[PDB]
């Protein structure tokens, strides 16, 4: 259910 | 909807629309209509008070709107003058229109395969297996 | 030559144009002595820049934005905050001006959430006289359609104070954490723009139990609590979190500052319908005259917002048929077309 999320970076 | 991240472009692109909606006023020549799929996605801005707020709702079709969609898309075909369109709507369903299409667009190529010319309703049928993947094998349990 | 003077004047202020240099538009954050600044380009290094002489140096306060020479990278004079329409938040959307007279048949209704929103913000010192701290928050529930929201908004139209509107069940965002901070950018939104009912639609959802997201909506509750009787600043903004289901509202959300006031809005009164179709219906020319009695009755638990629909629904009839309506028969079957096609 509640999710975590991580993140990239466009340059 | 919204979200210093690389999406601070699209969103001056949509304040720049969200901008001039609201400059010009009803009573012009300027009729707007915009198309979505995923209207839950979208900001609630977009659709407040002088923005898109009549909102036109597309329904997944209903049998007989199938029946007849399944028509329009097999005009242009030489499809035999004995096929039940109406039959193939009710094998035919939580079909959208566009795969109300691609059983005819189908349907002529099972045609193509079998070496006919016109449209039977089988080919009809055999589209609405292959329109959706499902290959039909008979299953020895029924008889 | 009198033609040609006036051209040739402005000509020559061109002539001067061109010679004038443009200034680095920044922005100040910070003043670590009398003569120093640590100013910012808009997309710059953060050069540390002095005052011009003939400049205020208290007007540069942090937030202050300033055009600063190009080859100095002396601050050459002030300049007003930059406005954009980049705003996130629904405070532009006016309200609109709508007078309570339009929304009908709540006179009790729009009478105490009058007294609740408008006086604190309005005439502070009557409760200032008598010593209590001003009443903030009216909790409207009623069923759908009634109307809650537009009551909600002419409160801001007459009181002409900023309107933000947040649509309560979208900010329960599945991200962890996401939905208290959408709670916290609106209230700490508001302090930066007084005054601003903060209309909340439906607050069932973050008002009203072992999931890891069970309790999300335990901590969306925790913020939108806190930041109310909350440390911070107690603030002079009011909300109007309205509701459709009042059982479900946590106690703690209905106190004296915390928000009070259940004034309920049932469907249209059964007066109303004339005053609702009378505020709503007038507008479209009908030179026929109206049985509106009857109407009454055609429409029995009309949602209010169908009665809304009733007139233009009957004016999309109009707009076939001729031009003018100059029949009740139509509102019977715009009743019945905002009643079983608006079931
Ligand atoms: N009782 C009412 N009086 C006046 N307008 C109403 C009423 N009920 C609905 N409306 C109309 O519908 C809209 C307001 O409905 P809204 O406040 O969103 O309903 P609710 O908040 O109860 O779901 C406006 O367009 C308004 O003109």
């Amino acid at each position: 259910a509640x999710x975590x999320x991580x993140x990239x970076x466009x340059x | 909807k919204r979200f210093k991240a690389g999406d601070r472009e699209v969103q001056r692109t949509m304040l720049e629309l969200l901008n001039q909606l609201d400059g010009f006023q009803p009573n012009t020549q300027v009729k707007v209509i915009a198309a979505t799929n995923r209207v839950d996605i979208l900001d609630p801005a977009l659709l407040r008070s002088g923005r898109l707020d009549r909102k036109i709702e597309f329904p997944m079709p209903n049998e007989e709107a199938r029946a007849r969609i399944m028509q329009i898309h097999s005009r242009k075909m030489n499809v035999s003058p004995d096929v039940n369109y109406e039959e193939l709507a009710r094998c035919t369903d939580d079909f959208n229109g566009a795969q109300c299409k691609a059983v005819c667009v189908e349907a002529g190529m099972i045609a193509l395969r079998r070496g006919a010319t016109e449209l039977t309703h089988e080919d009809y049928m055999e589209g609405i297996l292959e329109v959706q993947a499902k290959k039909k094998a008979n299953l020895q349990y029924y008889a | 030559l009198k033609e040609l003077t006036k051209q040739y004047e402005k000509s020559e202020n061109d002539l001067k144009a061109l010679q004038s240099v443009g200034q680095i538009v920044g922005e100040v954050l910070k003043q670590l002595t009398e003569e120093k600044f640590i100013v910012k380009a808009t997309n710059g290094p953060r050069y540390v820049v002095g005052c011009r002489r003939q400049l205020d140096k208290s007007k540069l306060k942090p937030g202050t934005r300033v055009a600063l020479d190009m080859t100095t990278l002396t601050i050459m004079r002030y300049l007003p905050r930059e406005v954009d329409p980049l705003v996130y938040n629904m405070s532009h959307e006016d309200p609109g001006n709508v007078s309570y007279s339009e929304i009908g048949g709540l006179s009790e209704q729009i009478r105490e959430l009058r007294e609740v929103i408008e006086l604190p913000l309005t005439n502070p010192e009557l409760f200032q006289r008598v010593g209590i701290i001003p009443p903030k928050g009216c909790l409207l529930y009623g069923p759908p359609g009634t109307g809650k929201t537009l009551l909600a908004r002419a409160v801001a139209s007459q009181l002409d104070c900023n309107f933000l509107k947040v649509v309560s069940s979208s900010i329960v965002d599945k991200y962890i954490g996401e939905s208290a901070r959408l709670i916290r950018e609106m209230f700490n939104y508001a302090r930066d723009h007084q005054p601003c009912i903060i209309f909340m639609d439906e607050i069932d959802a973050i008002g009203g139990e072992g999931t890891s997201a069970d309790r999300e909506i335990q901590r969306t509750l925790m913020e939108l609590l806190n930041q109310m009787d909350g440390f911070d600043t107690l603030h002079r903004v009011k909300m109007i979190m309205a509701t459709n289901r009042p059982d479900t509202l946590d106690p703690a959300l209905l106190r004296p500052g915390r928000l009070d006031r259940k004034i309920h809005i049932d469907l249209p009164n059964e007066q109303a319908r004339l005053d609702i179709l009378k505020i709503h219906a007038g507008p479209i020319t009908k030179h026929g005259e109206i049985d509106y009695e009857a109407i009454v009755k055609l429409s029995d638990g009309f949602n209010g917002a169908d009665l809304r629909n009733v007139c233009t629904e009957a004016g999309m009839f109009a707009i076939r048929a001729d031009h003018d309506f100059v029949v009740q028969e139509d509102f019977m079957k715009a009743v019945r077309k905002v009643a079983d096609s608006k079931k």
